[PDB]
């Protein structure tokens, strides 16, 4: 987007990382053995991120 | 066994970073988790009937709104020792 | 309340532990039960405490100043220097 | 929470027990904790209220003037 | 009776049904939740039609799910009383017959059920005609108003519905007919 | 039901017999066991006792009674259509179920109507 | 689908209201019987809840920790006065007038103070500003603008005396002692239209309801019973207290009944009054604080509250927590600067639950395979039921064939895991971080010593203390923003925090001092 | 501060309590303290981030 807080990026990747545990697949594929909340680093790292922010 | 302290100062350490969920985590999710329904006009506790698989306001005689709403313990407590006083705290509940 | 059969293991009839044997935490001194009155029976054991570790050194059996029963055990432990220690 | 820590982390650090000595050509004045203590209070009248006058073009540069 | 209402809600996606359409979901979390069940101020919840549109959703908290407000449309059968109600009576009862009057049954009270001395079977165990001999079978449909309207809670089989009988232009067919007789026969003197 | 009305219709048995079968077809090629969950094929008998009514023709009626006169809700155009009260000392039964009982020309002209 | 506290409304309660409340009507003043068996009526009836186990109350039922605590309520003979109201108590009778109860005030002065008291009534120093002023003037007044009758001055005392001067032959002015149920009857006629002039409001707090005529029990478990020693089954003091009044009220009630002389009962009205006083408040200034056998003064609500070891700071805001450990910390320069050496023992008993998932079904089957004694292990698991079993080595292989998606493991700590490390006193943001853990054999935390600085630690016999977050969104949080290499520069000035300390910057000189030459294998060696 | 359990932890609980239960007032539960006490999201920093989502994920 056009610029992530700090705040917004920990929003961003635990709500990933939950959704990712609780069942949703995972859009990037991940090594094997790999925490629920290092793939969510992962896959914002390579940029495909499915959860927006609202801002005021 | 006992558990080791996070005291004021931890806390104020914790909102200092800004982590709000930890926060969250280390206070109320690991100790004194609770449920309490209240009813939507008074405010006062609802008292459940385990007979009658009913809630129900025993102050206000109501059953037609009864919410469920999570809380800690100690403010469970809190309340009760207010009510033990002339104090009347009247609870207002909003939905997320 | 009684606990694991493992934690009584090396006690003698009288319910007095033996004399160097080798206790590893939570393992029971003395074993002693209490009146139900707060057709059964409490378990008030007095055990060793639960981080520690030892062997037992003495066994004292006296008569207390009221007339009744009173046991005292003494765990030693050794001790090498290790990492942390002041 | 930020500015209230900075400002107090380093108060376990100045001495309670400044100098207590004006010496020559100073007053004393107090310092460390219990100033700032003073400040942040907001007392009616301070401990040692001591002022700063600074002269006009004339008297400035003369001292029998000052 | 039937009728269709729009009501619009939020309806919270478990992340497990992240990869289908969100209607489809939000249709299965509704069926799921909002019905088999009578409300106190509508009726017993049917089924649910067709979810018109869907919202974004919501991340809350702790939770992980997305919450999505919508609009839909259900079926409900709503009781009201002071109304006519053409409902399969069974279970006769000595001391109510059941009428089935859609979703819920119906009780249409002993007395109720004849303007006669209050009668009721006891070997056939349907209806004993003590004086009009007017008989009431059970594969037979009757109309009925209504006396009282019972809405103690959330399910249906708790609750009942009171019918009443001895009112004009209520009664078996056969009844109905001879009623609708006496009124020609009145009406050609 | 949840927070906020947004209006509600007045709909004939007919006009639901319809919407239970289509909720029957749905879950028989779903392959559900039951086609379809409690509390609705004891109300699609209720239904199919007095389904001989069409559906169409049905709302086709409704819309008849609401032009015909203004007193009309489609609450009442439902019931009549349901029970056919071809007979006058009927529709004056259904008059009672009103609040008040108007003209009869009118019950004519819904004795008119009912022979859609 | 749940709701939250959106806002809080504070007002005082009224009689009906407690009458309302409570369940049962606490009469005989006798706390336990015989092997338990709580006396009916009693300071632990069953009906206000069930704190020992194998009982049921009645009002709800269910196990000691099923059941919420339910309040009672205790009916007094004769009205007494509340301790926290009573300077508003003698306020309001020395500003309202005693005929019509009205305030002392003109009806333009009312009208002005009106337009005022609304106007910017946010904040609260103006209001009490002019809620002062108000007072002011309504008792600088003498005959009652409404009503010419001559107002007499009113004293207070400070346990919660009031006996003000009723004119006397010869205008002597004698003071007669005001008796709470006259009080009651002033503050009964006081209109509610000028109730906001007085600082209240006409809905949640009318002034007869500030005079108490019934007062509640706390629930049993509210005020929980300890068995001693030799099953003395020591109660709280509330109950003690509780005790008191029931014995106090019940002789008064008999006193009354009889018709005695009035003397005693207005004797055992003053007791009862000085037994409530010390129950609401037994620190309140003017009375004797009530001592317990053994010369200790009892922890009445008031105290509970208040303190360091009170309610309101120490229990809400701090508390012990789960998930945590705490031991001495040894030095260790081999390790990153956001890493913490942490023994294989504390890895062994804290856990990080983990949901089984397709990328790590097979570490966590075979954690799970190694049982709850060889460290890389698992303790519990979770079925998705909810229901949760423990690890043992006659269902080791059954449970890891079991584990599927959507289960639960509390697995062992492993490296690369985030935990917060601490140190006390947290003088500011920098004393908790995050790390990563590296577990070692021996029995204390190895920190890195260029993170010493933030921590201001050394290692002379200190101690700190690990936590370890167990959900998702408070491991991101940790990883995210409370990394230690994302705190190199202080927020107090500007400037590093985390830097070089003693031999590296001696070392470094002695590195790059003018003359240092090394040779070949030193070269290497260094390097690598 | 007008929230009255924030002002009550500080200091004088006690009075602070039966003088705002005279005024009737009422606490909005807008601070720090008081979400610390209830148990709910302090409104700095991750607290007051809000997200939405499109549900009809793709996995590709
Ligand atoms: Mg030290
Ligand atoms: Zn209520
Ligand atoms: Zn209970
Ligand atoms: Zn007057």
């Amino acid at each position: 987007m056009f610029k992530y807080t700090r705040f917004e990026k920990a929003r961003i990747i635990g709500a990933r990382a939950l959704q990712i545990s609780m069942g949703a697949p995972v859009l990037i594929d991940v090594p094997p053995g790999i925490t629920p909340l290092e793939a969510a680093i992962l896959e914002f790292e390579k940029g495909v991120i499915p959860i927006t922010v609202i801002r005021p | 066994e006992g558990g080791l302290r996070f005291g004021e100062m931890e806390r104020d350490v914790l909102v200092g970073h800004g982590a709000a969920m930890l926060l969250i985590e280390r206070l109320l999710e690991e100790s004194d988790k609770t449920e309490v329904w209240v009813c939507e006009n008074c405010g006062h506790i609802a008292l459940e009937d385990k007979r009658r698989r009913r809630v129900y306001c025993p102050v206000c005689g109501e059953e037609e709104r009864i919410s469920k709403v999570e809380m800690s313990y100690a403010f469970k407590l809190l309340l009760d020792e207010l009510k033990a006083m002339v104090i009347r705290p009247k609870l207002n509940l909003s939905e997320r | 309340g009684y606990r694991g059969e493992k934690y009584y293991r090396n006690l003698d009839e009288d319910g007095l532990i033996f004399p160097e044997s080798k206790v590893e935490g939570k393992d029971v001194l003395v074993g002693r039960t209490s009146p139900p009155r707060f057709q059964e029976r409490r378990e008030t054991s007095v055990a060793v405490r639960p981080s520690e570790k030892g062997v037992v050194d003495k066994v004292i059996i006296t008569e207390t100043g009221d007339g009744t029963k009173l046991v005292k055990v003494t765990v030693r432990d050794l001790r090498i220097p290790e990492l942390g220690d002041k | 929470t930020v500015a209230a820590q900075s400002i107090g982390e380093p108060s376990t650090q100045m001495t309670l027990n400044t100098f207590h000595y004006a010496g020559v050509a100073e007053i004393n004045v107090t310092l460390g904790l219990p100033r700032i203590i003073e400040i942040v209070d907001a007392r009616k009248n301070p401990s040692t209220p001591m002022m700063t006058v600074y002269l006009d073009e004339e008297h400035r540069y003369d001292r029998a003037k000052a | 009776m039937y009728k269709i209402v729009t009501v619009k809600d939020v309806v919270r996606i478990p992340p497990t049904m992240f990869t289908m359409d969100p209607k489809e979901a939000a249709k299965i979390i509704l069926r799921e939740t909002y019905e088999g069940t009578y409300d106190k101020d509508e009726g017993v919840i049917l089924s649910i039609l067709e979810v018109k549109d869907i919202k974004d959703g919501i991340i809350i908290p702790g939770d992980g799910a997305t919450y999505h407000e919508v609009v839909f449309d259900v079926l409900v059968w709503e009781p009201k009383i002071h109304e006519v109600v053409e409902g399969y009576v069974a279970d006769v009862m000595p001391f109510g017959a059941f009428i089935r009057i859609g979703p819920i049954d119906g009780l249409v009270h002993i007395s109720q059920l004849m303007d006669d001395y209050v009668v009721y079977d006891e070997r056939n165990k349907q209806f004993v005609g003590k004086e009009k001999k007017y008989l009431l079978k059970i594969g037979d449909l009757v109309r009925a108003r209504i006396i009282n309207i019972s809405a103690k809670s959330k399910v249906i089989r708790e609750n009942r519905i009171g019918l009443t009988m001895r009112q004009p232009g209520l009664g078996k067919f056969e009844w109905i007919e001879k009623e609708k007789k006496k009124e020609k026969e009145e009406g050609k003197k | 039901i949840g927070r906020g009305k947004l209006g509600e219709k007045y709909i004939t048995i007919a006009e639901a017999k319809e919407l239970l079968l289509k909720r029957r077809e749905e879950e028989v090629k779903a392959g559900i066991e039951e086609p379809l969950y409690y509390e609705a094929r004891l109300a699609l008998e209720h239904a199919e006792r007095f389904a001989k009514l069409p559906a169409d023709k049905a709302k086709e009626a409704v819309e008849e009674l609401m032009n015909a006169f203004e007193w009309m809700s489609d609450r009442i155009a439902c019931k009549i259509v349901d029970i056919m009260p071809e007979d006058s000392m009927d529709l004056r039964v259904i008059f009672a179920k009103e609040e008040y009982q108007p003209t009869q020309e009118e019950m004519k002209q819904i004795l008119d109507i009912l022979d859609k | 689908m749940k709701k939250v506290i959106g806002s809080i409304e504070f007002g005082i309660l009224s009689p009906q209201e407690i009458r309302k409340m409570s369940a049962v009507e606490v009469t005989v003043p006798d706390t336990y019987d015989d092997d338990g068996y709580p006396i009916e009526g009693g300071v632990m009836d069953k009906r206000m809840g069930v704190i020992d186990p194998g009982l049921r109350c009645e009002t709800c039922g269910g196990r000691a920790g099923e059941c919420p605590g339910h309040f009672g309520h205790i009916e007094l003979a004769r009205p007494v006065i509340h301790v926290g109201f009573a300077k508003t108590i003698y306020r309001i009778l020395e500003s309202t007038c005693r005929e019509c109860g009205r305030i002392k005030l003109t009806d333009e002065e009312i009208e002005e103070y009106m337009k005022k008291i609304e106007l910017a009534r946010n904040r609260r120093s103006e209001f009490n500003e002019i809620i002062k002023e108000i007072h002011k003037k309504a008792k600088e007044r003498m005959v009652c603008p409404h009503c010419g009758a001559p107002q007499y001055p009113i004293k207070f005392e400070k346990p919660t005396i009031y006996w003000e001067i009723r004119k006397d032959e010869q205008g002597n002015e004698y003071r007669h002692r005001l008796m709470p149920t006259e009080v009651r009857d002033w503050l009964e006629k006081i209109p509610d239209k000028d109730l906001p002039l007085l600082g209240l409001d006409p809905e949640k707090s009318r002034p007869e309801w500030m005079v108490l005529t019934v007062l509640p029990v706390p629930p049993v478990t509210a005020r929980p019973s300890i068995t001693l020693e030799t099953g003395i089954r020591a109660e709280d003091d509330l109950t003690h207290k509780l005790v008191d009044i029931i014995r106090i009220n019940n002789r008064l009630k008999q006193n009354i009944e009889a018709g005695a002389p009035q003397l005693i009962i207005e004797d055992l009205w003053d007791l009862l009054q000085y037994h409530v006083t010390t129950y609401i408040n037994n620190e309140a200034p003017g009375v004797p604080p009530a001592k317990h056998k053994s010369g200790r003064p009892l922890k009445t609500l008031a105290q509970r509250l208040k303190g360091k070891e009170g309610r309101f700071r120490g229990n809400l805001s701090g508390k012990r927590v789960n998930f945590s450990a705490r031991t001495v910390i040894s030095p260790d320069p081999m390790i990153s600067i956001n890493e913490v050496g942490v023994p294989v023992e504390v890895a062994m008993e804290l856990t990080v639950p983990e949901k089984v998932t397709e990328f790590n079904i097979e570490r966590l089957r075979k954690m799970v395979l190694n049982g709850p004694d060889k460290y890389p292990g698992a303790n519990y698991v979770i079925d998705p039921e909810g229901r949760r079993r423990r690890i043992m080595d006659s269902n080791k292989e059954t449970l890891a064939n079991q584990l599927d998606i959507g289960w639960t493991v509390e697995r062992h700590l492993m490296d690369g895991d985030i935990v917060l490390f601490n140190r006390q006193p947290s003088l500011h943001r920098m004393s908790i971080m995050a790390h990563r853990v590296r577990v070692m054999p021996y029995r204390t935390f190895r920190l890195n010593l260029a993170v010493c600085p933030p921590y201001n630690a050394d290692f002379d016999g200190d101690e700190m203390n690990l936590h370890v977050p167990q959900t998702e969104e408070a491991q991101a949080e940790a990883r995210i923003l409370m990394e230690v290499q994302n705190h190199i520069i202080s927020p107090r000035y500007g400037g590093p925090i985390i830097g070089g300390i003693q031999d590296h910057i001696s070392g470094g000189y002695l590195l790059t001092r003018e003359g240092a030459y090394f040779t070949r294998d030193e070269v290497e060696q260094m390097l690598m | 501060k007008s929230s009255v359990l924030a002002r009550a932890a500080f200091e004088i609980t006690v009075q602070h309590l039966f003088e705002a239960a005279e005024k009737g007032e009422v606490d909005n539960l807008n601070g720090v303290i008081e979400n610390v006490l209830i148990g709910q999201p302090v409104p700095v920093g991750t607290g007051m981030v809000k997200l939405t989502m499109k549900l009809p994920l793709r996995p590709q």
